[PDB]
């Protein structure tokens, strides 16, 4: 992974050896090099995994994952640069340094071999991401919302590390290829339900689950473009990846242990949905739409089947790509009218009639329009947990009707009916901007032609 | 060129990065040409299976 | 006048009549015509519910 | 778009192919429903098909769920041959979806209310795309439906309740846009009926001809309306035989 | 496309086939109160065929202020844009 | 937006162009690979289980 | 807000609108129109206001029992089936403004016109809010009247979004 | 361009014209048209790409995996040896999954081409599916997303005990 | 037949029985209505219409409402846990016996 | 206190009607353009599409359908049953008891 971990590293003296004005450009233009070498990671073998070295391995859960990461390093910069334009040069490249730093962090996270090893760099992700929202936030708020996610992450996070330290001495190693053969079944105990919940509860925190969301609506409406961006698309899938590895060594405990988890997210999925329909601010709708997006993907994971683990995989990508497109669509109103409120720039498709198609399109993909990813993710879902339980089918349906309503119910709202009379500075949209919207859902579109390298290792 | 030096700092990355996971292949050499899948006879000009 | 003083969250925020924007005269010249609002009005705190796009509370012929 | 995704639909043959059509008239018609997006109502009209074709697409996602689980397909080829025999979890579904698609009696009110986009869209809307593939798919799935008397006897009283139902909505109204429309729903509930005595092909005889006359007749109020400046209540025409 | 002379030329045109208006009385000015002799009832009905006419309707608040024919060709000129 | 399309347009076709040149070149005058059976004491490259001329070489290039 | 007067009145134009609704045709509605005008002409000349107030609570009484539950609505009317079609094409004046240089070289009468009114808008503007402040009592506003201009070369106060407003078929 | 035993098909029967009209037959001239005007230009320019695929003769090769220790053969906890074992037995299951796409398309395409005869001349295509697929379910049915040899081995050492139990108790 | 209003229908206001008896308190409270809505039409009027002035007129109403609302528990999880446990032990126990049917079940 | 007011927004548009909306220096608007474009569309995109499109048998999928061709031909050519229902031999296996 050095072939990937150097190259961003270098991108730190690339952006402070640079010409003054010069910062955007190569640091835009190197990190779109990194993205694109990031494709050698696609040599996936049937059998076996791509096993680096000692510290670091790639599976075909890791590599769309990674992808992702490297692909959004440099939209974040192109979706920066202009609420950043009056910032002070070294202030422009310490939030460079922190995006980049992010990505070191990241590609390590998803590619270490051993768990300690993921779970340092797991909580490293803490530390830019946390500085990004409190240094380059707008507004007063954003101090608790740094609060809000460091503590959640914290509650759960140093149970994980207590378990990872007891599962190593009672193993003797936290290899993950090592566990994949040593593995031993989680026989019934009060211990071994506590040694589950340690090892979960911190994944929880971060898809999120419901019951434990409320920090994801606050960090959002609180972060710049950039930290939702990252936040929305790969911070989340943190937690995603790290259960599908940890579930590994937790059956058949997940058995019963899963319940009040599915219970959770097949309840919460349906109520942060309809909350959608009622949600005020625009960032704070999306977010919204995040947690219950998520909610399949943890009962994905939890039923633990070949369908399902397939569409958590697609579902990851497909939320990834969608949500950091709507948070930068919501931006770019943002940036006219400098307000999240819904309801305040309506009927924008009068005035920007090429934006309103990239509302659409992004609108058609959360609702999950076939064939789209997000459809077939969903779709895989679907169809793994009504073998789980036929019932479930009545939640899933039902959640399908609000997604479709509240989406469209977003485009109707702020681009269709009558502009508002006193809103005059609606400026045509940038080059910028339009290059931002369509290297979202280009690539998004374009995995329809080949889902096979977004379903994972169940393939 | 003063103007335009920094533009091999990433691409030289990419390389260095690339030539040191080549150098971590030959610490992990023990089982070449002895797992019981792929172990063969070498080649008349071979050295080696792979590197 | 507030909503009643309970846990529920309403503050001082006025409780106004839940009816639908719908119920308002289309030929008054709204600052917004296309909600029937003026500029600096108090709104119903359930105002995103009552849209003309949404639920209606006009009287009915029946 | 509109006429492409119904052909999708047409000539699928398995679900998954099957759904991308169905999706994608549904989004078409909320995209020509709520042409005219400055207007409240259209695009109030043009969400509302959109909610109860969503809730029909429960009874799809139903079907396309038991037939993988139980019959390890997607494909009306391999499902045709296993020939299920309880199948009535499967064609519940899919009567579940032929009803909001082809507006049945309880997700029925939105045929009409689609009358808010531009007079071509509801001629096409209601001749040879959205509306009868929801009678389409029913008549796709013949035989599984013809040896379900269960499900005979749903699809029937279904087809009969929205045939009479709609006639007689239509019996008052004024706009002239929405007497067809009732007149395409009732003709709906009549084609659902045949699928309820187990006469696909002649359902499917009446999906062909019906296309032609309703169509003409959408063009003809679409002339009497552009030559009324807009007008659509019939009780400002009269005199035009002339 | 109508136009300030079409317009008044239907406003009076309706007016002279109203059986309360004395067609050689009428003008353009004539107050429909004043100068015709009409109440309140009539100029109700005097607008409502205007609408008619013309087909859009007038809201009751601004179609009380109407009181003569010149009024109404201005009010219908200022809604459909007529310039000329 | 008229010009963010051109533009979008220019640059898509820039290598869409001769990359969809180079595909139709080498699949009409190098052709694909034939299926044959592995001569007996014969080891083949690990590039040479590949069928399209594109598919080996990057196999044998990266991977 | 409403006097006695225009509310009679009111329900005079709502119950003559339903009442063709129900009888279609021109010679029936004639005929029943001309009778439901005998029954205001009747209590026209009602001098107590009490009594006068009873006839108005029964007459809005029998409408609510009588009115046509679909009645006749003018198409461009609220409610009406092309109420609003063509707001999607109204842009408001200010998007000029906006236009790339090559834009507007393709209509160089057209864009030297505009900044004509534009130099008007600017040099009336303090012209029209010190009227504003002139003519507003101490409290502010009581009223949304407006006044006119009143001396010459001022155009009346707060002209331009009623002047420049979108045509109402703008394509 | 396939092996025939592995995707059969029957011998074709086709019914030669028997016009019993002096009408013509408007699809007779229309095939002709399109071997005109389609086939022919269509088999000149293959016939053109294959001369140029002939200048140039390059072969790639069927992969062939020798067989390793089962993981019945493996000690407990000896990874190299499990290793090799898993790798195995998860070549075998993607085998395994493509055997019974194989039979799959068997059937359905029979039952297209009987027509309106597949439900008594499809039979010895559904009898062969039903039964793979019944092998197919009783190896890999029920793992779980985090399967392996180890769980497969213990799902057959429960179906061997089960059947050893019903073969007693008779 | 009297009206009778529900939430969702309201009661016609000329079938309301306030709106003929209109006193002096009333008229006066109209005026005070009628004299805040003129107040804010003119401000909002004097930004509306200044030439010079590009970007959005914040509302503070507007935000007052955004603020105000941007400040069945586990009954529903209790009742779900109850459905779908009680339907995966029933379907459970038939599989364990062979009373269920899973023919052609091989995905999962 | 004593402190700033606050700036106001400044369209890009105003001083340069071409902005692209990278940077107020056209020449650095233009450039940051051109990179964004030419390695976002000309590269990753068409390129890494294309490079995605002929990925040597991604995961064994076709290697597997040819092996199960053969393994399918042989076994019927011998008799034998398509598939067993044991994954190993029961000759490897000691039951317990
Ligand atoms: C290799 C690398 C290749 C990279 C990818 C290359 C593709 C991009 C090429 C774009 C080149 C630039 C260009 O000239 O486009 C001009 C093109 C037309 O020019 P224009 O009239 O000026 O457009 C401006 C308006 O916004 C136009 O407004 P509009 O509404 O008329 O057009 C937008 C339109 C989007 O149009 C489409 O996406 C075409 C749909 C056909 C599929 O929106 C829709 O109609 C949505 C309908 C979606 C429902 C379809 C039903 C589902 C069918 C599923 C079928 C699946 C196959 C089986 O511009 C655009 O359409 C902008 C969107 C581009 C996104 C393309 C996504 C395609 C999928
Ligand atoms: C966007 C995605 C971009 C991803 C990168 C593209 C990668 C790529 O090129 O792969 C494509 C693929 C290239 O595959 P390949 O592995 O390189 O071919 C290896 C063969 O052995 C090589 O085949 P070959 O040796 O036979 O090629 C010779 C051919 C030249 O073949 C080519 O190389 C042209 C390749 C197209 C340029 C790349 C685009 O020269 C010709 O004779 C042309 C045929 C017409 C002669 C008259 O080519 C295509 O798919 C072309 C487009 C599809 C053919 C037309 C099919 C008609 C549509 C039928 C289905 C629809 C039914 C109607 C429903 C309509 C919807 C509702
Ligand atoms: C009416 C239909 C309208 C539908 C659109 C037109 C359909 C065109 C299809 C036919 C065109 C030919 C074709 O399909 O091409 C061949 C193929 C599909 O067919 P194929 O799989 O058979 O490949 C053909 C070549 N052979 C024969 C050798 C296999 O196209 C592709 O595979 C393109 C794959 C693109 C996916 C990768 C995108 C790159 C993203 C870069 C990463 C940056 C973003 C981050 C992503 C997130 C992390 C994962
Ligand atoms: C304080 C709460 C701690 C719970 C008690 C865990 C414990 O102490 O169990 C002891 C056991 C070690 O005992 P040992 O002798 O090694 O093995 C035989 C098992 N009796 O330990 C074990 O076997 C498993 C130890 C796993 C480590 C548990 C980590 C803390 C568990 C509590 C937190 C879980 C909930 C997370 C909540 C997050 C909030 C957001
Ligand atoms: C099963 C799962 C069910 C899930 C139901 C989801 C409930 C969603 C309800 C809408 C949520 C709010 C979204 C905004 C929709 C809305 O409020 O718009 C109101 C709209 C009004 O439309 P209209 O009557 O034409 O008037 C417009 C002119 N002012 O009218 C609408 O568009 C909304 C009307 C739909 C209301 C839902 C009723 C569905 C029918 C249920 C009964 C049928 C039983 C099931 C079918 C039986 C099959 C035999
Ligand atoms: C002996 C062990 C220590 C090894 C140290 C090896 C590196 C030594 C570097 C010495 C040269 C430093 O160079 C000095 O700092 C920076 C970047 O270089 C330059 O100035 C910089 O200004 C701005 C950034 O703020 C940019 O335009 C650009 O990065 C550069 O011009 C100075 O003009 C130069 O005088
Ligand atoms: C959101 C959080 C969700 C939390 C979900 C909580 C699930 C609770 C699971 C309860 C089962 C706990 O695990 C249970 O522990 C006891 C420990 O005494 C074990 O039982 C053991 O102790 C008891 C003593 O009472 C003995 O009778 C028993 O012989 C012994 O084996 C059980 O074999 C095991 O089933
Ligand atoms: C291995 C892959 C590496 C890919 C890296 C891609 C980075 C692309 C960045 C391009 C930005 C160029 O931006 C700018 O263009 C020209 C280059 O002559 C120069 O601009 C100007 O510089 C001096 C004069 O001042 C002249 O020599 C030059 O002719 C002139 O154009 C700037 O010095 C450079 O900063
Ligand atoms: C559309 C642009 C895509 C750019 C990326 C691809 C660039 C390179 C693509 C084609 C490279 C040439 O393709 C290559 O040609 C020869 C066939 O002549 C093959 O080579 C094989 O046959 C040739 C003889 O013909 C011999 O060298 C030998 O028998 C064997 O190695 C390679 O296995 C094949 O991969
Ligand atoms: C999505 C595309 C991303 C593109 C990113 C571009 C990064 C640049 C990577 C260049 C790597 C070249 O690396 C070099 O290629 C040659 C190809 O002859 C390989 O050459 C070797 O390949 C194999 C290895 O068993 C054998 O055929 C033989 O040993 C030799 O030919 C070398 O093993 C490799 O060191």
């Amino acid at each position: 992974m050095l072939k990937y971990i150097i190259p961003t590293i270098m991108l730190m003296p690339l952006t402070w050896l640079s010409k003054n004005n010069m910062i955007w450009v190569n640091s835009t233009a190197h990190s779109l090099l990194i993205s694109f070498t990031s494709l050698l990671l696609m040599n996936q073998f049937g059998d076996n995994s791509l096993n680096f070295s000692l510290l670091f391995f790639s599976d075909s859960l890791s590599t769309p994952l990674l992808i992702l990461t490297m692909w959004l390093l440099p939209l974040m910069l192109m979706a920066s640069q202009h609420h950043l334009s009056k910032e002070n040069l070294t202030r422009k490249k310490l939030f460079i340094t922190m995006l980049i730093s992010l990505q070191l962090f990241l590609i390590m996270t998803f590619t270490a071999m051993e768990l300690i090893l993921f779970y340092i760099l797991f909580e490293a992700t803490l530390v830019p991401t946390l500085i990004i929202i409190t240094r380059w936030g707008n507004q007063t708020e954003r101090l608790n919302a740094g609060l809000y996610f460091l503590f959640y992450t914290l509650a759960g996070s140093l149970p994980l590390l207590v378990a990872l330290i007891y599962i190593q001495n009672t193993v003797g190693s936290l290899n993950f290829l090592m566990l994949q053969y040593w593995v031993q079944p989680v026989h019934n105990s009060w211990s071994n339900v506590f040694m589950w919940l340690a090892c979960m509860m911190a994944f929880m925190v971060k898809m999120p689950l419901y019951g434990l969301h409320l920090w994801l609506p606050k960090a959002h409406v609180e972060a710049p473009i950039a930290g939702s961006m990252v936040l929305a698309a790969v911070l989340l899938k943190l937690g995603g990846y790290g259960m599908l590895r940890i579930t590994l060594i937790l059956n058949p405990m997940t058995d019963f242990m899963a319940y009040p988890f599915i219970m959770l997210s097949l309840w919460g999925m349906i109520m942060t949905s309809s909350i959608c329909l009622r949600q005020t601010d625009l960032k704070s709708l999306i977010a919204y739409s995040s947690v219950s997006h998520m909610a399949l993907v943890i009962v994905a994971i939890l039923i633990q089947t070949p369908w399902s683990y397939m569409g958590a995989t697609a579902l990851m990508i497909a939320h990834g790509l969608t949500s950091s497109m709507l948070f930068c669509l919501a931006n770019s109103n943002y940036e006219r009218i400098h307000s999240r409120t819904m309801i305040l720039a309506r009927g924008l498709q009068t005035l920007l009639p090429l934006m309103a198609t990239w509302w659409l399109l992004a609108s058609l993909t959360n609702l999950a329009l076939p064939p789209t990813i997000n459809l077939i993710g969903e779709l895989f879902v679907v169809m793994s947990t009504f073998s789980w339980s036929n019932i479930t089918i009545i939640l899933m349906g039902v959640n399908m009707v609000i997604t479709a309503l509240y989406s469209l119910y977003m485009l109707i709202m702020t681009q269709r009916g009558k502009y508002t009379y006193h809103i005059n500075n609606i400026s045509p949209s940038f080059t910028r901007e339009n290059a931002l919207m369509s290297l979202h859902i280009l690539p998004l579109l374009l995995l329809t032609l080949n889902p096979k390298i977004i379903l994972g290792p169940l393939y | 060129v003063r103007d335009h030096w920094v533009h091999v700092l990433v691409p030289m990355g990419f390389v260095f990065g690339y030539y040191l996971d080549r150098k971590n292949d030959e610490k992990l050499t023990a089982f070449r040409n002895k797992s019981l899948l792929y172990k063969r006879e070498l080649k008349p000009n071979e050295e080696v299976t792979w590197k | 006048e507030p909503y009643p003083d309970d846990g529920t969250g309403y503050g001082d925020y006025p409780k106004l009549p839940d009816r639908s924007q719908q119920e308002r005269d289309p030929w008054y010249d709204w600052d917004h015509p296309d909600l029937r609002l003026n500029w600096g009005e108090p709104m119903h705190w359930d105002l995103d519910m009552y849209i003309r796009n949404r639920v209606d509370t006009s009287p009915t012929p029946v | 778009l509109f006429l492409i995704t119904m052909l999708i639909l047409v000539t699928a043959n398995n679900l998954f192919q099957l759904f991308i059509g169905w999706e994608g008239v549904g989004i078409m018609s909320f995209l020509l429903i709520g042409w005219w997006y400055g207007r409240a109502d259209a695009n109030t009209a043009a969400l509302q098909a959109i909610l109860y074709n969503r809730i029909g697409d429960i009874g799809f996602i139903l079907a396309m769920a038991w037939f993988l689980t139980n019959l390890n397909t997607w494909d009306l080829q391999q499902i045709f041959m296993l020939n299920p025999s309880d199948s009535n979890m499967p064609l519940i579904g899919l009567a579940l979806a032929a009803t909001g698609k082809s507006a049945q009696f309880g997700l029925h009110p939105w045929l009409p209310s689609a009358m808010e986009g531009p007079t071509p869209v509801s001629a096409l809307l209601h001749s040879s795309t959205m509306v009868v593939a929801g009678i389409f798919l029913l008549i796709r799935f013949y035989p599984l439906t013809e040896n379900n008397k269960y499900i005979q006897s749903i699809t029937l009283c279904l087809g009969a309740i929205t045939t009479l139902f709609t006639a007689m909505c239509a019996l008052t109204q004024n706009d002239i846009k929405k007497i067809i429309a009732f007149s395409t729903s009732s003709q709906l509930g009549l084609m659902m009926v045949t699928i309820g005595i187990n006469q696909p092909y002649l359902a499917f005889l009446h999906i062909c001809t019906h296309a032609f006359f309703k169509a003409m007749l959408f063009m003809c109020s679409g002339s009497i309306i552009h030559s009324l400046n807009d007008e659509q209540d019939i009780r400002k025409m009269g005199g035009l035989f002339k | 496309p109508l136009t300030l002379e079409g317009i008044k030329d239907r406003v009076l045109y309706v007016l002279k086939l109203y059986d309360k208006i004395d067609p050689e009385k009428l003008s353009v000015n004539s107050h429909f109160m004043k100068d015709l002799g009409l109440d309140s009832l009539d100029q109700v009905e005097i607008i409502m065929a205007m609408e008619d006419e013309f087909g859009f309707e007038i809201p009751d608040i601004d179609a009380e202020k109407l009181m003569c024919p010149q009024e109404i060709v201005d009010y219908i000129a200022d809604k459909k844009d007529v310039y000329e | 937006d008229k010009r963010f399309l051109k533009l979008l347009r220019f640059y898509i076709l820039l290598t869409g162009i001769p990359v969809a040149i180079g595909i139709t070149l080498i699949n009409v005058f190098i052709g694909e690979a034939e299926l044959a059976e592995i001569p007996e004491g014969y080891v083949p490259e690990h590039w040479e289980y590949f069928k399209h001329p594109i598919s080996r070489w990057i196999a044998r290039t990266f991977f | 807000y409403l006097t006695h007067q225009q509310k009679v009145l009111r329900l005079y134009k709502r119950a003559l609108r339903h009442l063709e609704s129900w009888c279609i045709h021109r010679d029936k509605y004639r005929y029943f129109a001309c009778l439901l005008r005998a029954r205001f002409d009747e209590h026209k000349n009602e001098k107590d206001m009490v009594k006068a107030t009873q006839l108005l609570r029964e007459a809005e009484e029998e409408f609510w029992h009588g009115q046509h539950p679909q009645p006749y609505i003018f198409p461009e009317s609220p409610g009406g089936t092309s109420y609003e079609r063509y707001e999607c094409y109204k842009v408001p004046e200010w998007c000029l403004d906006d236009w790339h240089p090559s834009e507007k070289a393709m209509y160089p009468d057209y864009f030297a016109k505009r900044e004509q009114w534009k130099k008007l808008r600017r040099e009336s503007w303090e012209r029209e809010v010190k009227q504003l402040q002139e003519e507003t009592p101490v409290g502010g506003p009581r009223t949304e009247a407006l006044p006119p201009a009143r001396k010459q070369g001022d155009l009346p106060p707060l002209w331009w979004h009623i002047v420049t407003r979108p045509r109402e078929r703008p394509m | 361009s396939w092996d025939k035993d592995v995707y059969p098909e029957p011998p074709r029967r086709t019914p030669a014209p028997s016009p019993q009209t002096s009408l013509p037959n408007p699809i007779t001239y229309l095939t002709k048209a399109f071997d005109l005007l389609v086939d022919r230009p269509v088999t000149l320019v293959r016939e053109f790409i294959e001369r140029q695929h002939a200048k140039n003769k390059y072969y790639y090769y069927h992969r062939e995996f020798r067989r390793v220790p089962d993981i019945t053969e493996c000690q407990e906890k000896d990874v190299l040896c499990m290793f090799e074992a898993e790798m195995q037995w998860r070549r075998d299951y993607k085998v395994d999954q493509e055997i019974v796409n194989i039979i799959q398309e068997r059937l359905k395409a029979c039952q297209q081409r009987e027509g309106e005869s597949h439900r008594q001349n499809c039979a010895k295509e559904l009898e062969q599916f039903t039964q793979v697929v019944k092998a197919y379910q009783d190896r890999y049915h029920d793992l779980g997303a985090h399967y392996s040899a180890r769980k497969c081995l213990a799902k057959q050492k429960q179906r061997m005990l089960a059947e050893r139990k019903a073969a007693k108790e008779a | 037949p009297k009206y009778e209003a529900s939430r969702l229908s309201s009661l016609p206001t000329t079938l309301d029985p306030a709106e003929y008896d209109i006193s002096s308190e009333t008229r006066k409270a109209q005026a005070e209505r009628l004299a805040i809505r003129s107040r804010l039409k003119r401000e909002y009027q004097l930004q509306y219409y200044d030439p010079s002035r590009r970007g959005v007129i914040e509302d503070p109403a507007l935000v007052r409402w955004t603020y105000a609302r941007s400040a069945f528990g586990i009954g529903p999880l209790v009742f779900w846990y109850y459905v779908f446990k009680t339907d995966r032990d029933r379907k459970e126990k038939l599989i364990q016996e062979g009373k269920l049917d899973r023919t052609f079940n091989i995905s999962y | 206190w004593q402190e700033d007011p606050e700036p106001e927004d400044e369209n890009l548009y105003e001083k340069n009607p071409d902005s692209h909306g990278y940077d107020k220096d056209p020449a650095v608007d233009i450039w940051n353009m051109r990179v964004v474009f030419f390695f976002g569309f000309s590269i990753v995109l068409v390129l890494g599409s294309t490079f995605v499109a002929y990925l040597p048998d991604y995961r064994m999928q076709e290697w597997a359908r040819r092996e199960a061709e053969r393994l399918v031909k042989y076994r019927e050519a011998h008799g034998l049953p398509i598939m067993e229902s044991n994954c190993f031999d029961p000759s490897k296996i000691q039951l317990p008891e």
